[PDB]
Formats: C-alpha cells, sequence, structure tokens
RNA sequence: AGCAGAGUGGCGCAGCGGAAGCGUGCUGGGCCCAUAACCCAGAGGUCGAUGGAUCGAAACCAUCCUCUGCUACCA
C-alpha cells in the first residue's frame, strides 16, 4: 500500500509540495500530488510564472517533479489547486529536503512492511499511524522532527521501546532501521606541527610527544601518525563531535603549555574539523 | 672486496647548460641529484647536488644555467676537486666554464681534468675545432694543463680507462687535521665533508652561525647530534671529500627548506666567532667575467660554506673593505674567500682574498 | 690530442653503414587531406596513420590539437576527425611540424624511438637511443 | 605522505540516495520576402574492478586500482 506520507489526508493551504505532472491541456495542467497519496490536482495555465511566457514546454514537462505552492484547497469537491509563481527557490530547497526525508521514511517503512510479508494494506495505514505519524506528533512536525526521531532511533533504541510492535516486528524494524542510516565513521582530524625548541630542543619536542601519547582519551583515542619528524596528524575516531573536538584542543593546549616552560612556539597547520 | 669507508673525494661536474653534466655525474655515482620538482621539469639543477659511489667517491653536480651559478660557486669553495665535461654541442660551451675556471685559479685548485663527453653525437670536424678552441681557451688560465679524454658517460663506453686515468691524475688530497674541527652543512638531513677533527653520534655539537633571532643579534647555537651519516648511509667516522650526513638537535621544521643551509658546524666546546664585520685583503679582476672602482655602501657577495651574504661598505680602499651583514655569518678563523658583486640582476665574481 | 683524435675515430658506437644525421627531422610529410564544408567542419584523415605510426599513443594528440586556438571537437573516429571551425592545410600541417618539433622529437636525438612514459607527477619523455628526461610541459 | 573531482547514453559541467538530467555545442526543421532574434524535434547501450539488503544501482553507501587539479622537504 501507498498512502499519505503524513497523518493528514489533504494538503493544507499555502504550503509547498513536490508534485509530478500527468498531462497538459489548454485550460491548465493536470498533476499528481505525490507527497499526499498520489491524488490528482490541476495547475492553471495562467498560474505558472509572472514573466512574458514563450515556451510552456520549458517550464513544466511531462514527467518531471517540481515544487508548487498550494493556492485554493476545498474539500466538498476536493479541487486541489496549485501554482508556481509564488515560489521562491529557498522554499524550493526546503521542499526538496523535506520530500526526500519523507521518501527515506517511506522507503524504510516499505522495507519493513514488505519484509514482514505484511500484505495487509489498511494494516499498513495502521503501521504508519502506530509508528510514523505518532513520531511526527512527538516532535509535532512532519519531516525534520521525524528525522530527529529516527536520528535517535538508529543510535539509541530507547524511543523505539515506546512502540507497540510484536516480537518479530522489532526484528525487521532493527534489520532495516540501522543498516540504512549510519555510515558516519566521523573522525576528528587536525594535522599539526609543534615547533618548540631550546638548547635541549630534542628533549623539548620529545617531552611534547610524551604528553601527546599519554594524554590519550579512552573511548576517543587521540592517536598520532608521523610522516616527517615534526609532522603528525592528531586523530580521534569518536562519533560525537562535541566531545572529540573539545578534548583534542584541550590535549593540544596542555601539550603546548607544559612545553611552554621551555620556549614553545607553535607552527599552526590545521583546525579541529570532523569529516 | 671494497671497504665501506667515508668518502675521500668530492668531484665537481661543470659545463654549459644542458650539455649533459648531470647525466655524467649520475653515470659516475649511480644516484639522482635532482631533488626538486621544478628542477626535474625544467631539466636544470636548482640546488647543490650530491651522490655517492665506492671507488669511496662522490660527484658534485653543478648547474649549467647562467642564473644558478652563484650557489655552485659557493659549493665549489667547499669542494676538493672538479671535472670539466665538454660536450659535443659547441666549441665555445657558454662563458661559465671559463668563469668557474678563473674562480678555481683564485681558489688554487690547479689539478683539473677535461672530459670530452658526447663524442658519438658530434662530428670529427667539431672535435678538431674544439681541439683548437680548447688550446686557445685553456691557455693563460688554470685549465691549460688539463688532459682531454673522450668518453660517453651515458652509454658507458671506455669507463674503466676513465676511472684509472682520473684516479691516477686527480688524486685525493690528505686533510689539515691540526686546525679547529669543522663540518660543513649544505642543506636542511644536512650534507657535507668533515674537514678536521671528529664528531660522534650523541655528542654535543654546534652550528657556528646559529640563528638571527626575530638590535637583533645572533648567539652561536650549541646542540647535539641525533645521528651520524655519510650521504644516506651511517658510518663511524668521516674524512674530507664527499657528502656526509650530519644530524642535529634542531627541529626539522625549523631547518626546513634550507633554512640552516650555508652555516658551518663544529663541536659545542669549540669557540667560533660570530661576527657582523670582517676585514679581507683583496685584489680585483681585469674584465667582467659574468657576461657571455668599488665604492662605499655597496652590497657584495662573500661565499663561505654554502652561504652567500651581503654587507655594507662603510669605507673602501684598494685592498680592504668592512661590511655589516643583514644576518650574521660565523668566522671562526682566517681562511679563503672569493668575492662577487651583483650587477644587472646577476651575481658576478669581481675578485678574491683572505680574511686576516 | 691525436691520441684522442684516434679515440673519437675509435670510441664510437659499432661501425654500421648509417652515418651522421645533422638536421634529420623526419619528413614523412602527411598533412591531412582536409575536406572542409566551407563553414564549420574539418576532417582530419591519415590520423590513425600518425596516431599509431608516430610514437605517440591515441588521446595524447587530441588534447594538444584542441589546445591550439582552443577549438572544440572530439572523436568521430581517429581518421575522419571533426574539429570545430575552418583551418587551412599548411597551418594544421605546420602545427604538426610544431608537434614533432617540441613534443615527440627533441634535437638531442631526432629518432623515431621516443616512446611515451609518465613519471610521478608530470609527463616525461625518453628515447631508447639515449633515455633522456624530456619532461614536456610548455 | 595531505584536499577535491572522475571512471560519458551525442561535444562541456557531472544533474543526486530510482540512467544521459540540464547549460552549451553540433545535425535538421518551423517563423520571416530574407537575415539575426526566438521556437521546436534528434543520436549503435554492466557508464573501473569488488561486497551487503533493496523496488533500487553509472548516477545508493562502503572498499582496491588508475587519473587530474592541488602537496612538501629532503634524498
Amino acid at each position: 500500500l501507498s498512502c499519505r506520507f503524513y497523518q493528514h489526508k489533504f494538503p493544507e493551504v499555502e504550503d509547498v509540495v513536490m508534485v509530478n505532472v500527468r498531462s497538459i491541456a489548454e485550460m491548465g495542467a493536470y498533476v499528481s500530488l505525490l507527497e499526499y497519496n498520489n491524488i490528482e490536482g490541476m495547475i492553471l495555465l495562467s498560474e505558472l510564472s509572472r514573466r512574458r511566457i514563450r515556451s510552456i514546454n520549458k517550464l513544466i514537462r511531462i514527467g518531471r517533479n517540481e515544487c508548487v505552492v498550494v493556492i485554493r484547497v476545498d474539500k466538498e469537491k476536493g479541487y486541489i489547486d496549485l501554482s508556481k509563481r509564488r515560489v521562491s527557490p529557498e522554499e524550493a530547497i526546503k521542499c526538496e529536503d523535506k520530500f526526500t526525508k519523507s521518501k527515506t521514511v517511506y522507503s524504510i517503512l516499505r522495507h519493513v512492511a514488505e519484509v514482514l510479508e505484511y500484505t495487509k494494506d489498511e494494516q499498513l495505514e495502521s503501521l504508519f499511524q502506530r509508528t510514523a505519524w505518532v513520531f511526527d506528533d512527538k516532535y509535532k512536525r512532519p519531516g525534520y522532527g521525524a528525522y530527529d526521531a529516527f536520528k535517535h532511533a538508529v543510535s539509541d533504541p530507547s524511543i523505539l521501546d515506546s512502540l507497540d510492535l510484536n516480537e518479530d516486528e522489532r526484528e525487521v524494524l532493527i534489520n532495516n532501521i540501522n543498516r540504512r542510516l549510519t555510515p558516519q565513521a566521523v573522525k576528528i582530524r587536525a594535522d599539526i606541527e609543534v615547533a618548540c625548541y631550546g638548547y635541549e630542543g630534542i628533549d623539548a619536542v620529545k617531552e611534547a610527544l610524551r604528553a601527546g601519547l599519554n594524554c590519550s582519551t579512552e573511548n576517543m583515542p587521540i592517536k598520532i601518525n608521523l610522516i616527517a619528524p615534526p609532522r603528525y596528524v592528531m586523530t580521534t575516531t569518536t562519533l560525537e563531535r562535541t566531545e572529540g573536538l573539545s578534548v583534542l584542543s584541550q590535549a593540544m593546549a596542555v601539550i603546548k603549555e607544559k612545553i611552554e616552560e621551555k620556549r614553545g612556539v607553535f607552527n599552526v597547520q590545521m583546525e579541529p574539523k570532523v569529516v | 672486496e671494497v671497504i665501506s669507508r667515508q668518502a675521500t673525494i668530492n668531484i665537481g661536474t661543470i659545463g654549459h647548460v644542458a650539455h649533459g653534466k648531470s647525466t655524467v655525474v649520475k653515470a659516475i655515482s649511480g644516484v639522482h641529484t635532482v631533488r626538486f620538482k621544478n628542477e626535474l621539469e625544467r631539466n636544470i639543477t636548482i640546488k647543490l647536488g650530491y651522490a655517492n659511489a665506492k671507488i669511496h667517491v662522490s660527484f658534485v653536480d653543478c648547474p649549467g644555467h647562467d642564473i644558478l651559478m652563484a650557489t655552485m660557486l659557493n659549493g665549489a669553495a667547499v669542494m676538493d676537486a672538479a671535472l670539466l665535461l665538454i660536450a659535443g654541442n659547441e666549441s665555445c660551451p657558454q662563458p661559465q666554464t671559463s668563469e668557474h675556471l678563473a674562480a678555481i685559479e683564485i681558489m688554487k685548485l690547479k689539478h683539473i681534468l677535461i672530459l670530452q663527453n658526447k663524442i658519438d653525437l658530434v662530428k670529427e670536424s667539431q672535435a678538431k675545432e674544439q681541439y683548437e678552441q680548447i688550446l686557445a681557451f685553456v691557455q693563460g688560465t688554470v685549465a691549460e694543463g688539463a688532459p682531454i679524454i673522450p668518453i660517453s658517460a651515458q652509454l658507458k663506453y671506455n669507463i674503466e680507462v676513465v676511472c684509472e686515468y682520473i684516479v691516477k691524475k686527480i688524486p685525493v688530497p690528505p686533510r689539515d687535521f691540526t686546525s679547529e674541527p669543522r663540518l660543513i652543512v649544505i642543506r636542511s638531513v644536512a650534507g657535507g665533508s668533515i674537514l678536521k677533527g671528529v664528531l660522534k653520534v650523541g655528542q654535543e655539537i654546534e652550528v657556528r652561525p646559529g640563528i638571527v633571532s626575530k638590535k637583533l643579534m645572533c648567539k652561536p647555537i650549541f646542540s647535539k647530534i641525533v645521528s651520524l651519516f655519510a650521504e644516506h648511509n651511517d658510518l663511524q667516522y668521516a674524512a674530507p671529500g664527499g657528502l656526509i650526513g650530519v644530524g642535529t638537535k634542531i627541529d626539522p621544521t625549523l631547518c626546513r627548506a634550507d633554512r640552516m643551509v650555508g652555516q658551518v658546524l663544529g663541536a659545542v666546546g669549540a669557540l667560533p666567532e660570530i661576527f657582523t664585520e670582517l676585514e679581507i685583503s683583496y685584489f680585483l679582476l681585469r674584465r667582467l667575467l659574468g657576461v657571455r672602482k668599488l665604492s662605499k655602501n655597496e652590497v657584495l657577495m662573500v661565499n663561505i660554506g654554502s652561504l652567500s651574504t651581503g654587507g655594507r661598505v662603510s669605507a673602501v680602499k684598494a685592498d680592504l673593505g668592512k661590511i655589516v651583514l643583514t644576518n650574521p655569518v660565523c668566522t671562526e678563523v682566517g681562511e679563503k674567500i672569493a668575492l662577487s658583486r651583483r650587477v644587472e640582476k646577476h651575481w658576478r665574481l669581481i675578485g678574491w682574498g683572505q680574511i686576516r | 690530442y691525436e691520441e684522442l683524435l684516434n679515440r673519437v675515430f675509435n670510441i664510437m658506437r659499432e661501425k654500421n653503414p648509417d652515418m651522421v644525421a645533422g638536421e634529420k627531422r623526419k619528413f614523412v610529410m602527411k598533412p591531412p587531406q582536409v575536406v572542409r564544408v566551407g563553414t564549420k567542419k574539418t576532417s582530419f584523415v591519415n590520423f590513425t596513420d600518425i596516431c599509431k605510426l608516430l610514437h605517440r599513443q591515441p588521446k595524447h594528440l587530441l588534447a594538444f590539437l584542441l589546445a591550439e586556438l582552443g577549438t572544440s571537437g572530439s572523436i568521430d573516429g581517429n581518421n575522419q576527425l571533426v574539429i570545430k571551425g575552418r583551418f587551412q592545410q599548411k597551418q594544421i600541417e605546420n602545427v604538426l611540424r610544431r608537434y614533432i618539433k617540441e613534443y615527440v622529437t627533441c634535437h638531442t636525438c631526432r629518432s623515431p624511438d621516443t616512446i611515451l612514459q609518465k613519471d610521478t607527477r608530470l609527463y616525461f619523455l625518453q628515447c631508447e637511443t639515449c633515455h633522456s628526461r624530456c619532461s614536456v610541459a610548455s
């Protein structure tokens, strides 16, 4: 089953929706509201762009998806009406971001419902409401807050224990909930030279290396790799960046401070930056 | 078998640009002198070259290009001997062979060999003309005595006779051990030849010039030897001749891109003077050698070790000048100097002398 | 010196009936029989002949040919190659003389054994007669 | 040993978690008495080698190779 992306059925007024086109006529252009259950709609020929038009083939072509702003919605007929002139490209960028994110949520939900052999299609509406639309409610928005929910879900299972699923549904849920969202391997890196010296400058730089290899953090290993005798990349493999960059700069600071007793000067190379 | 020992000789390779000097030096030693990417692409020598082979011999690869000439001259002051390779390309190779010969005459390196390279590529007529040109050019200069042996260094024909001839005619000179110990740093691994005394790994040593600190002045730098090397090989002892590798205590980032280059090295205990002003008794050349009266406040170039440095003449006389340098040079004792002046954006050798 | 005159007569490479080759630049003069439409086409023919016969492998003449005047165009077969714009016969011929002049033949040895190589960063060229470093960049 | 782009469905940039997508150029029409302008239609089918599901892999994501543009400093 293919249904509404969100809990709501018909789109709300003055939103921006990604839509695909079906036909082209004289009095307008028919269209397929992909973001809400593939429901048909029409865009008027006048309601295209506020410029002296020359080629309607150039604007809307049969078979490409574009951004539209919903204009006049009604229910008693269901006459969905869109346009393109009141669309500035910043909203278009946010529209494609939101629709892509919803396609990721729909793809993984299609994956789990298909691998469950959950052919039952109102039960797929039930599965959407039981997990997806309530998580849209839990951050009170579709899309970005849903991304926040699954951003916890692939990492911490605690919010996933706030579901209603059975024994096997969690199995296929984890089987497709993890291996599609975390390729991260975000390793904080900073190549660096410490250009300290003195009369005993051999032991000044070796004391800096002593600090550099004993101020190593445990879960976040501050490793050292030498290519040139004053060159080394500071490397930490930790997944969370806010701890990694902070303890990288703190370790570098204590290294430079204990070798600021002897004349310590710093050859700056790079900054704390994740991948 | 042959003994593994420090190199006893440094042999220079000179001649006109693109004549094939570098290929010949590579042919003799077996090592590639070209360090820089620019030098490889340009097909010219930017920096002073070094290569080693047992005989233990070394080749000093000089630049043919007219602009690069001053660094080669500085290295030549350090050099124990040289070989002049004369290509098939031209009877008059390109002015600089004569200029280096004149510098050698001032320096007193009389023992010279003339090598006729690329005989296969050129005509017999060119060879006869070259013979007459060689006779006229060599006459009246230090080169006059030098023998000429034809060979093709690249092809490797008649090399054995060349090694015996070069060994016989151009011997390695001894050393002057009595003077205060000196090791010469050309690059910054650092390469050079040990002139006197001895150094050991782990021993405290000093770079006599040291460093101009950010009036600003320079205090000599005493430091230690992390390791001891001959070219890219480690040895227990070092003698004159060849490029030996001297390790130092300085951070290599500081030394990087030849920052230390041109300094001299001695033991930490040794007492070298680091002087802004020096007195030199000198004489001047008749003509302007660099092409194909001295006054005060001018900048002249003095070559000591790998370094060349300017200073200003407060007063000028027939044979003496005093100069205050931008960065200090270390003068541990009196020695030999070649004097050059920069004219028309190129450094040209005006004269030579000794520092009293 | 006459010991060494005898040496230059006797330290040569082994005496084969080939002789001195002063300005032996190879005139195998085969300019393209360019058919031009008169507006915006040239057709390089004899291109696989040069492009395989001369020791310069395919796609390596292409960028240098498109370099001169900045004219576009690409493959349409090596023989019968379409290049943007109109050219005269002697000029593109002379560009091929230039191509031989500085890129596949250097005056150290004008011999057709200048086989292609590439070093660590830049295109280098040698010569099996002599094996020199003809690193071309300009 | 550091940083990006690439393993062409017709030239050039690669259009991004569903195959040329577009800008351009070429070939051809239409409009005009003509020309420019503008408009329109077209191109022999593992698009590096390897893993994992997938409705999905030239255009997912990780890996190994090469290439380019950019390194650094000593042999």
